[PDB]
Order: structure tokens, then sequence, then C-alpha cells
């Protein structure tokens, strides 16, 4: 019945389309653009003859027309032996003035949907772009040569309508359609309408509201002169596919085809295929838990040395895994209170925006973001605040300023008060407690990022990441010793900082000093000359180690000078490990050979001043 | 009773619950026999040979062998013990898969500290360690002091059910009566009677909680309204024996018997976290020893064992998860020595200490990395060292 009732609206019965309310389109060029005439590809007869009936049908529809242009472009045959035509308009698309794609991404277009309307109706428009006319000024632009080598017919043609392959067409169509349907939006409130270029989704409350709205909408499309696909349409259904997103009963999955386009491209290895493997996955980042931390190893191959290691082969595989395990997301409903759980690790934020479904929480999104460098330098509980802050900013886009109950593994509401600089920016949109609120401290699933039944202060901190660990990079092996007891007269006073083979650094000290201050002065000095070369420092004296390894302790002792120099001198090399190996210095493996050498340097090369 | 020597025994229970749950055999091959104090020995000998005839009828070859050899194993073991000692006898026998394939009879039999009514016997495909972990529910005697202008209460919170002891009040003047004296003549009488009241608090706490040798109460918590919740902490009018046993100082209003019940409710978490707070105090005093340069400390493996055999070491402080093992062998040239490895080319060393700390030294305390001072102890000093009695050279 639907086809008989709307004869004009359906492509199979209503014939060709033509947007009657849209004036022909002039196409602005760049000032520096000129006509470009490309040699047409010499084509096979098997291909050329296979193309002709498609071109013949366009001429008869007035769409293509003969011309004599200084522009030209080629004609590429494509594809079983059923060769259809393609133009390739790269050399034009270079020369044409760009317009701004005002179009917002598919997902956040869908984010303008409520679950109040669970009766859907999807359409798509056949040969859409061709319904927009081309102003005769612009027609010559899109010229291309055609021939018949069994008829002598070697001449030029061009488009009266908007072609297929011109860069701005989707955008230009979108604006035009938007305008045409603003009329329909105004005279039909209550319904929701979603468009992106050549796809339409009509949401309704009951089946009755949908049927009437659909009828109205179709009647309009015929009036406007756009033609909908009778085959691929979806009329008055609870479950519907749209823009690669499967909708059903207030939920939102990815259609397997939308997965497949990401799943069905090989390991890129080129910077373009890699950049556009990330590009394509970008629409699906809202289903991936912790996409920011997952996608870390690949962002350095944006722009480069293309070393595809195990860490990146893993990261590329975690994504497909996450895509294969992509869950249902709920549409944001906007009446209930929302609940954003959050976590951070390795400079990467990650979290989930959810809300109540019965006594359950059904996620609405998976929001993640990398902490910017200044914040990534901060301590744990700080970087937990930043992450909450960042995800809260983004969540706001989906919440539309509605009730929001934050959660985290470190309860950091008290921290908002006392920061001993950058917090004015955060505290603004955290402690504005009309919209925002905190909630119970809680652990999360590495996998789902949902809460676990599991119950600290934020009043702490002092020391770095110092260990008793010969670090795996194995950089400078430096053995430190000193000497301030008396021998054959008076107190010697001498330091040394050697290695297994060389001498590196050494000196004498003042006549005074102490007995064991020498060892400190040598170690301080050994720790000055180091910065971005890792270092592991061996100590012969055991007083030196402990005081120096504790950490870093503030006080409320009668030797502050050397000490307060040492305490501050330790923040200098990135990743340090103070070890102490007199085990044994008397001696000799591939280790204590250099300990021996530091002990022989600080005694001999010490009696000079 | 030493609350420190007990905490290592309870550690050795926690490690037996880890290892018995880990090991698992094949079919009905695992006996979990627990004997109380009061029940006779030949009664159990009779109850085992009872089950030997009930395990003759089984009819399933390999596990029938396993039960008969294991009930034959426990009867030989139980015969070498004449009746029951004053705590009881806990037992675990069965065959299980170890490393490299192989078979392994475990054979456990010992005396814990009081399972009085615990009478359990279960044969199964895995052991049953529910009764041992029932020994680790023991919330100790926890002390309470609450002070207010009107009066003071003294009492005890032993787990959940609450107790109260001495209700005493001491008068001190309120407001400012500006009669026939001067402005400041009452200010002097305020500190006078407050400091009098604080001394009386100090002496009354000294009497009831201590008892005599060893402090009755395992830990204390303080609470108050005015300077009473500052005055007592800073000034050591409070120190006499029990000051070291103090957990945390609580802030409260009311100050009567309903102050008591705010304090117990704000201090439920801290009383259950004895080990964590006591850990951070014990690591606390270790680090203070290095700060004062008072040379009563040591660290690392070879320095510790030196302090052990010398018997300088008062208190040994070791991380529960020490990767190190100790080793003792016949070698080449028929001799006997001790190596202690870290990385691969007997038992754990933490396990060895747990048993033999009493021998030379001789005090042990087990520590964790969860504590932020414990974390420092671990990754900084390799999780081994201790409190000594005097100055030591080494090098």
């Amino acid at each position: 019945t639907w086809l008989s009732d709307f004869p004009q609206a359906w492509a199979e019965t209503g014939g060709m389309g033509l947007a009657v309310r849209q004036a022909p389109l002039i196409i602005p060029l760049k000032a520096t653009s000129t006509p470009v005439s490309i040699k047409q590809y010499p084509m096979s007869q098997e291909a050329r003859l296979g193309i002709k009936p498609h071109i013949q049908r366009l001429l008869d529809q007035g769409i293509l027309v003969p011309c004599q242009s200084p522009w030209n472009t080629p004609l590429l045959p494509v594809k079983t032996n059923d060769y259809r035509p393609v133009q390739d308009l790269r050399e034009v698309n270079k020369r044409v003035e760009d317009i701004h794609p005002t179009v917002p991404n598919p997902y956040n277009l869908l984010s303008g949907l409520p679950p109040s309307h669970q009766w859907y109706t999807v359409l798509d428009l056949k040969d859409a772009f061709f319904c927009l006319r081309l102003h005769p000024t612009s027609q010559p632009l899109f010229a291309f040569e055609w021939r018949d080598p069994e008829m002598g017919i070697s001449g030029q043609l061009t488009w009266t309508r908007l072609p297929q392959g011109f860069k701005n067409s989707p955008t230009l169509f979108d604006e035009a359609l938007h305008r045409d349907l603003a009329d329909f939006r105004i005279q039909h409130p209550d319904l929701i309408l979603l468009q992106y270029v050549d796809d339409l989704l009509l949401a309704a409350t009951s089946e009755l509201d949908c049927q009437q709205g659909t009828r109205a909408l179709l009647q309009t499309l015929g009036n406007l002169g756009y033609r909908a696909s009778a085959k691929k349409a979806q009329i008055c259904q609870k479950q519907v596919k749209y823009l690669g997103y499967l909708l059903k009963e207030g939920q939102r999955w990815l259609t397997e085809a939308r997965k497949e386009t990401v799943m069905g491209q090989p390991t890129p290895k080129t910077p373009r295929q890699l950049r556009e493997f990330l590009g394509t996955a970008g629409f699906c980042r809202l289903w991936i838990p912790g996409f920011a931390e997952m996608a870390a190893p690949l962002y350095p191959l944006t722009k480069t040395l293309f070393n595809w290691g195990p860490d990146q082969q893993k990261a590329y595989q975690e994504i497909k895994q996450a895509l294969l395990t992509a869950p249902a997301l709920g549409l944001p409903d906007l009446t209930k209170p929302f609940e954003l759980f959050v976590d951070e690790k390795q400079g990467y934020a990650k979290g989930v925006l959810t809300q109540k479904l019965g006594p359950w929480r059904r996620p609405v999104a998976y929001l993640s973001k990398k902490l910017d460098p200044v914040a990534a330098g901060w301590p744990p509980c700080l970087r937990m605040v930043a992450a909450i802050a960042v995800l809260t900013k983004d969540a706001g886009k989906l919440t539309m300023g509605q009730p929001l109950v934050i959660l985290a593994p470190h309860a950091v509401e008290a921290l908002v008060k006392q920061p001993p600089a950058r917090m004015t920016h955060y505290q603004a949109l955290l402690l504005d407690t009309d919209r925002v609120q905190f909630g119970p401290v809680v652990a999360l699933n590495p996998a789902t990022l949902l809460p676990l039944p599991e119950e600290l202060a934020e009043a702490h901190g002092t020391r770095p990441d110092l260990t008793d660990q010969p670090l795996p990079d194995a950089d400078h092996t430096w053995y430190t010793d000193g000497s301030s007891l008396l021998q054959e007269g008076q107190r010697k006073a001498g330091a040394a900082v050697t290695t297994e083979t060389e001498v590196i650094w050494a000196k004498a000290l003042p006549a005074g000093t102490s007995a064991q201050r020498a060892e400190l002065i040598a170690l301080t000095q050994a720790l000055k000359m180091a910065e971005g070369k890792k270092l592991n420092v061996y100590t012969d004296s055991r007083y030196a180690f402990a005081t120096a390894h504790i950490h870093g302790e503030i006080y409320r002792i009668k030797n502050k000078d050397e000490i307060l120099a040492l305490l501050k001198a330790l923040f200098l090399p990135k990743r340090l490990s103070i070890i102490h190996c007199p085990g044994h210095q008397k001696g000799h493996s591939a280790e204590a050979r250099g300990n021996r050498m530091a002990d022989q340097a600080a005694r001999k090369a010490a009696i000079t001043e | 009773p030493s609350a420190a020597d007990r905490n290592v025994e309870i550690w050795k229970i926690k490690k037996l619950i880890k290892s018995l749950e880990a090991a698992r055999g094949n079919g009905t091959s695992m006996i979990s026999l627990i004997i109380p104090p009061k029940d006779q020995i030949s009664r159990v000998a009779k109850m085992l040979a009872d089950e030997f005839g009930t395990a003759s009828n089984i009819k399933s070859r390999v596990n029938r062998l396993s039960v008969l050899g294991a009930i034959t194993s426990v009867q030989q073991r139980l015969k070498l013990y004449n009746k029951v000692p004053p705590n009881g006898l806990v037992v675990y026998c069965g065959t299980i898969v170890t490393e490299e394939g192989k078979e392994k009879k475990v054979n456990i039999d010992f005396e814990p500290f009081k399972p009085i009514n615990t009478s359990l016997y279960l044969c199964d495909n895995k052991f049953h360690t529910e009764a041992l972990t029932a020994l680790l529910s023991d919330d100790s005697k926890f002390g309470f002091i609450v002070i207010d202008g009107s009066g003071a209460l003294f009492g005890t919170l032993q787990g959940n059910t609450r107790e109260v002891l001495h209700k005493f009040t001491v008068d001190l003047p309120k407001k400012h009566g500006r009669g026939g004296q001067s402005a400041l003549r009452f200010a002097r009488l305020r500190m006078e009677k407050r400091h009098n009241y604080v001394r009386k608090v100090a002496e009354t706490a000294v009497q009831l909680f201590i008892s005599g040798d060893k402090v009755n109460v395992a830990g204390l918590v303080l609470a108050g309204s005015a300077d009473f919740k500052t005055e007592l902490s800073q000034s050591d009018m409070f120190d006499q024996r029990l000051q070291s046993k103090v957990l945390k100082l609580v802030d409260i209003s009311y100050g009567g018997e309903n102050g008591f019940n705010q304090a117990i409710e704000l201090s439920t978490e801290v009383l259950s976290n004895v080990k964590f707070i006591q850990e951070k105090k014990l690591i606390g005093r270790y680090f203070d020893e290095i700060s004062q340069d008072t040379g009563k400390y040591c660290f690392g493996v070879e320095d510790t064992l030196k302090a052990l055999e010398m018997g300088a070491v008062e208190i040994l402080i070791v991380y529960e998860n020490l990767d190190i093992m100790r080793y003792v062998l016949h070698c080449q040239g028929t001799e006997e020595e001790k190596i202690l490895y870290l990385t691969p080319e007997s038992m754990p060393l933490l396990e060895w200490f747990a048993n033999n700390y009493k021998k030379f030294g001789a005090t042990l305390e087990i520590v964790t990395d969860k504590s932020q001072e414990g974390s420092q102890f671990v990754k900084g000093f390799g999780g081994i060292g201790g409190i000594l009695r005097y100055r030591v050279d080494f090098q």
C-alpha cells in the first residue's frame, strides 16, 4: 500500500528527483585557479561499450549535456564484467575554494536523540546529489571527454546537476536539505528528526504518531522533489539501522558493517592508512573503554620513523578486541540523575558516563582523554583530579547541565580546598555544585570500568620514585667513596666518583670536614653531574646510603649544611636508583671491580690540598 | 603472651591458609582432621579405624588407595603423641601435585592457641581450612577516654558490644564570675583546676588499664571537646606506660556517655587496623633512628644476619614478601655453609626467621607496603633490617 499511496516519493515509481525549492549552485574557486584539461584515459572496447547505457540514460534524463570547455577530466571504468563510469575530480577539488563542513560527527548528532521516542522510521535518498542543479556558470568546470572508436564520436560532455565526487557535495546537500526540512520541523514538533546528508531518521512516541509523521514526511519529500528508496527504507519499526548504528528500545549498538569497515582494513604500515584507521575508529571511541590509553602507542606514528613494535601490534589488537566486545549504550534521557565513574593511569584519563536502569547502571558513553604535559607531571591524587575534571567538561556536552554524581578510587573532594595555581579553572566546573556532585570512593573493573562492591584522606606526600633497583636501561655505573680520618699526621679529606675502568671525577676537601661527611660530599657531587642519563650510584659507606635514602625527610640533628644540599640534589636525574654494594668490596666480580676502583681513587687522589 | 610474638604465629597461620588452598589432589584424597583439647585420643584412634572399614567399601581404586594410605598415615602420627596438650591438635594429611609433576605427601600436625569446641573431620578432593581462619577474628581489648568540662568517662570497646568502667567528674568554674576580686583572678584558677583535672585523668588511666606486668589494653583512643583534645597529646602528662599504645585522637562534642558512642562510631575503622597503625609507628621509630644518626639500625641482608648472630638486634623488621631464599648443602669437599640467593642460576628466609627469631636476638615484627612508610622501608632498604641496641661498625 505504501508505494501506491505516495507515488512521487519513491524512486521506483516517482521517477528521477529534482529539488524544486533549491536554486542552481554557483561554485566559488580560488583566485589562483585556472582551467585544467587532462588527457582522457585510452579505454578498452569491452569497457567502453559496457559504460554506454549508463551514460545514455543520463543524457535522456537531461542530466549530462554536450559542451565545449577548456576544463577536462578523465573517465575511469570500474568492474563480473559490468563496467560503470567514474570521473576522478582531484585536479578540480584541489583548485576549488573549500567550504567549512558545519556537519557535526554522526554520534553527537545521535546524541540529540531521546529514548522517549522508541518508534523509528529510516530512509535514504537514491541519487541524492543529482537533485541539486548546477548554475550554467559552473557547468563547464566538470567537463570530460567521451569517444566511440566504432563511430568517430570523440567529444566533450558535462553536468547540469551536481556531480558525484566533487568534494563539497555532501555539505552542500546537507545545508539544502536542512533548509527544506526546517519547514517540516516547525509544523511538526513532538517528533524528532535526524539527518546527515542522504540519510533520514524519524523518531516518534507511539506507532500512530510515527505513521502520520512518516506520511507527512513522505508527502513533503515528493513536494520538494527528493526521491526516497522504496527498497532500503524502514517504515514504522522498533528496531532500525541508521548511520551504522543499530537502535532498538532506547539502546544503541554498532552495526556489524560499521565494525567491519574498521575490522576489514589490513595492518596499515603507511602513515595515511594508520591516520585513517584512527580516523575511522574515532566515531567508535565512545564504545571503547579507555580509548585514550589504548591508542597511546599509535599517536607517535601520526607524524616519522614507522617502527611497528609489539606494544603497537598489541594496541592495534586491543582495539579490534574492544570493537568485538562493544556493548549496548543507552540514549541520554535527561530526567534521571547521571553517574560518571573515572580512573587515571600512566598519564591517561578513562571513564564511563552511566545512569540508572531499574536498580542497574546502563552506560551511555565511554569518555577518555590524555592528560596534557603539565598535569601529567603531577602526583597521583592530583592527576586523578585533572582526569575527573577533563571527563566532566566533556560529559557536560551529553548531560546538558543535568544532575551528575562523580566517583573515583581516590576520594578527592577535600583536595578541591587546599592546593599548595591552575585550580581556578578546575574548581569552577567541579565545585559549581548546582549541577555537580561527588560520591562514594570505589574500585572499578579494568574491563568494564563499572563500580565494584568495595569502600585515605588526601593528606600526604614527600618523596620521588627512588628504589634499590639496578635499573633495566643500565646507564652510568658510578662508585662513590670518601676519606676523612688521620693517617701519618692529620685528617686526609678526599673524595672520588669513578667507574670500573676510568676515573671520571675526583678532588680533595677542606682540612676540616668530618669523618663520614666525605662520603656525602662525594655522592652529592656524583648526583649533580647527571640529568638525562639515568645513573645507578654504588656507595662504600653505609651512613651515606640510609640518610640519603630516607628519603627526603622533612623534620619538625646537628649537621644541616651538606644534608640540605643532598636532600635537594636528588631531584636531578630522571629515574634514579641508589644501590649500596659492599657485598663484597674485597672482592671482585663483574661489579665490585669498580667498587675497588672508587676506594683506591678517594685515598690516593686525595692528598693534594 | 607477647603481642608481637603472637602476630608472627598469626602470620604463619595466614601462610598455611595460602599454601593449603593452593595445593589440590585428585579425587577423595584430602583429610582435614581437627581435634579439640578435651576429647580423648583412643576415641579418635577408634573413629579412624571406623572410617578405614568405611573406606574399605569405597570401590574406586586410586582414591581408595589414597584414603587408606592417608588414614594409615595419621594413625601412625597420632600414636607418637600421648593424649592431648592444653590447646588441642590440628592436622592435615593428603597427596597433591607439586612442581615438575611428581607426588607430595604434606603431613601436618601441631598445637595452635585454643580451638576448644572445634571438632571437625572432612575427607574431600580439597582440604578444609575454615576452622583455622576462624582463629583470626580476635579483636583485642581496646581502651577509651572521653573528656569534657563537666566530667569524664573511662571504658572498653571489645569488637562490637560496648563496655563502661569509671564515671568520674571534677568541678571547674564556668563563665566569668566577676565578684569582689579582679578581671584576671579567675583566669589563674582555670588553668589550675584544668591541669589538676588532667593529672587526675592521667593517674586514673594509669591504674585501671595497666593492671601490672603487661598493659591489659591492646590499644587506646582519645577524645574531647576543648584543649583536652590537644593538651593530652602534646604534653606527656599522659605518658607513663600506655602512651605508646595510643591509636588516634578524636574530636567530639557532647562529652558525656553519648560522647563515648560518637567516639566508638568514628573509630571503628582504626581499631580494626591495629597492624597498619602499629606498623607505621614501628617503621616510624626505625627512620627516627637514622635521622638522629644514633646508629642503632641496620639494613640489607649481610648486615642483618650479622646483627642477629651478634645479638645486638632488639627488634627485627622484615617484609612479609621476601623473594630471597636461604640454602644449606653438602657441596663439594663434604662441608656445610649458608648462601642466601636472590636470583636463580629448603624454604623461604621469612619462614626461617618466623620459626627461629627467638634463638639469637630476639624480637620479630612483620611489615607491609600498603603503609606509606612501609612502602619506603620496602623499595628503599630491600625489606630487611632492624632496631639494634648500640653503635655498630661493619665497614
